[PDB]
């Protein structure tokens, strides 16, 4: 007889992986020295359902990054690197986007950087509520601009931002890949009309679309018996 | 400066943090709070909500309608059993995909209460008799009317109350928990130019005493 | 000494840090500060100050100094338009690298309000009447005098008022928002021995309800 | 309605990587181990732009280094080289300027440094305000010293001061450079006398010399339609 375990905070308000992001740090193709991640609640279906508890939500934003590094193997793994700095750019709603790793939308100033060298504690910056309207919403029945023109069920409101990840320093003399891990923990979690769970599975990350499952697991009989 | 001796579990990311963190965007206007409706404060008001239980969960009949609708009509013997299912929210495939089931497949640790709720959709001039019987957790399912007399039951008149509401005692999962049986007492009397088949429908929620204590990751999303 | 634990997120460098820092130069007098006129304390100081909108920026017209006159003469109709301009003062080409559009092109969101100003550069001796319509975002453009009459209207009369101050009401981009048209309503009348072509300006500032609320990086700047 | 983010502090007390800095361990031009930066606000457009808002401002600066190290290929990477120590001095307007990495002014005493080993935070110092008058000129009608002779709109008085890079090691047995990155935040800003923003782009960072561009992007007619 507590119930301190079920309130909303006790059951949103903790970290989870979301998303992976492997880029490296010498290359020919002069896009895999880079990755970015768009930042949404749809992406672990864990968080997705438990979000999907409640149709608006209102919450800030923790975000620490898991950065570890790996060299590629060539002729010259005998080499002495020093130590690599990161860059973790983030771009509010309304912000210009990088298009290769020496663009110059990575020194723009209105786009809040981390810059992060090797062997010390993760990094970790807080996101606050950044929306127009007054939550985001899980489900939104209608269309964005135009209806019957542009995707149903988009919301355009609801965006959070975006992230952009670069080795800050110079092209070295043996490829090194980087993979980022980011735990998203949301914070200070205010929920509004609930609805039930989902049933079917999820097809995709953009819509509600599905296949129609059964009802629950089927019995061989409907009354019972003994042992 | 100040002497400052670091201890050990610094410079480590424990996942269940509770520490300060600097902002990315100060100077930065949040919008405040609107009244909207319908606030949540507490997982357990939503399982205090009543919802429609399958028990007729015969196979093929799942993927529809019918897989809710419990069937009773006049049966030519007295003492036949109409509906069963074992008493246990969350493991039984009965309550498995309720609303009380998906809150509590959440938590490793539950205990509280627990209503049922029995409602006939039959026509208003028919009326008859049931017995609602409850084993107890240890005791094992009667096989006959009599035997399921003698224990824990309720005659329940359908001609005189469309709803009736069976609060079981305590239950648990980590604080065999217990049978729900439906025995006929008398057939269904019918007039004429009235049809036979009926149908009872059930209900269930929690009660206010409801308690659990470690989350978990739910048994029922599995990963693409 | 004290014992000290090391949380996480030690030994990094966040970029918007707020801490304490060792000065490279102790024992340094600073020159004290003198009142020097004309002190911002606030970036919307800036944008409350009237500026000339370039409405007549059809092409090869940008280049010189006619941008910012508005033609206006004698017409054998009487239900024409004059100009007209989308009322998005960021996103729209008219004013775009007007000053408002220059502190609101700095931040993602914003919300206010907006005054229009219409002054008439023409002769002492002329008159007549123009129809300021405004159609609310949502709503089209109107094709006809009569069209945008029954809307939201202002009849500016030239020979009495050579200056009419118009405060749009809520326009947003996240806190098609309208449109703002000019029709004739009659012909510019003149004596003798004055030229009939004539000249209006616009301008435009926000009102003391204008706030911002999250810094970016301007789209008009590009790295050599 | 808050205006609490158009302040000028919340709009001008931002960092922003503004110079890159390469210098080496090991070399036979005596030169490329080390370099310098003369401390401008002129580099980042976007911030010269920022601060080309208003004609006089007046802060402090704190100065952020973020140092990396990678080695160059030889035949021998295998090497144990212990941990490199870097210097950061600081020249104040008026000081004495080093030619080589083995001169003596590196060793003077009124040219304040910062000794950094590798794998720690990364350093930091503050620099205040050290001009001579009450604040600095983005703007200056006029010349310097004996008009007609000299370069039009310099301002002598508002230089900052300028920085020199070395490795304080001697010299090792395989080549590494080490490449910093100086991220300028000012502090305590006061501005007056606003002005507008400039339309045409720079070719120059040390006049206001343009190409005459525009005034707005062309439109095709002049009374709008419907869609």
């Amino acid at each position: 007889h507590v119930r301190s375990e079920s309130s909303v905070e006790n059951f949103l308000s903790r970290s989870a992986c979301v998303y992976i992001v492997e880029y490296k740090t010498r290359d020919d193709t002069p896009d895999k020295m880079y990755d970015s991640w768009v930042i949404n609640t749809r992406q672990v279906a864990q968080l997705r359902r438990k979000l999907e508890f409640f149709t608006y939500v209102r919450f800030d934003v923790e975000v620490t990054f898991v950065i570890t590094s790996v060299q590629d193997d060539s002729t010259r793994q005998n080499t002495d690197t020093p130590a690599l700095t990161h860059q973790i750019m983030y771009v509010p709603p309304g912000g210009p986007i990088p298009q290769a790793v020496d663009d110059y939308n990575w020194q723009t100033s209105t786009n809040p950087s981390v810059f992060w060298t090797e062997g010390n504690a993760p990094p970790r910056m807080s996101i606050p509520f950044m929306s127009v309207g007054n939550a985001y919403s899980n489900f939104y029945d209608g269309w964005s601009h135009f209806s019957q023109t542009g995707v149903y069920g988009f919301n355009t409101l609801n965006n959070m931002g975006k992230l952009y990840f670069r080795h800050v320093n110079d092209k070295t003399i043996s490829p090194i890949t980087s993979k980022v891990r980011i735990y998203f923990k949301p914070k200070h979690v205010k929920a509004w009309v609930p609805r039930p769970p989902r049933l079917c599975e999820y097809t995709h990350k953009d819509n509600v679309d599905f296949e129609p499952k059964g009802v629950t697991t089927s019995r061989t009989q409907l009354t019972i018996s003994n042992s | 400066g100040l002497p400052v001796m670091n201890t050990p579990g610094s410079n480590q990311f424990l996942t269940s943090d509770d520490y300060q963190s600097p902002t990315a965007m100060p100077q930065f206007d949040v919008t405040p709070e609107m009244n909207i409706p319908g606030e949540v404060k507490n997982l357990m008001e939503i399982a205090e909500v009543d919802s429609v239980v399958p028990v007729n969960n015969v196979n093929e009949n799942v993927n529809s309608l019918e897989a809710y609708r419990i069937p009773v009509h006049s049966v030519t013997e007295t003492g036949a059993q109409v509906f069963g299912f074992t008493l246990q929210p969350g493991a039984d495939t009965v309550m498995e995909r309720t609303l009380l089931g998906e809150i509590l497949n959440y938590y490793a640790n539950w205990s509280g209460s627990i209503k049922l709720t029995f409602m006939y959709c039959g026509s208003a001039m028919a009326t008859g008799k049931f017995l609602l019987a409850y084993s107890p957790p240890g005791a094992g399912v009667p096989k006959n009317r009599r035997e399921a007399m003698l224990g824990t039951h309720i005659i329940w008149d359908i001609g005189l109350q469309s709803s009736c509401v069976l609060c079981v005692p305590w239950i648990s999962q980590t604080h065999d928990a217990g049978f729900i049986t439906c025995w006929y007492q008398t057939s269904i009397v019918v007039p004429a130019e009235v049809q036979n088949q009926s149908v009872i429908l059930c209900f269930v929620s929690a009660c206010n005493d409801f308690s659990v204590r470690l989350l978990r990751d739910s048994p029922f999303v599995r990963q693409t």
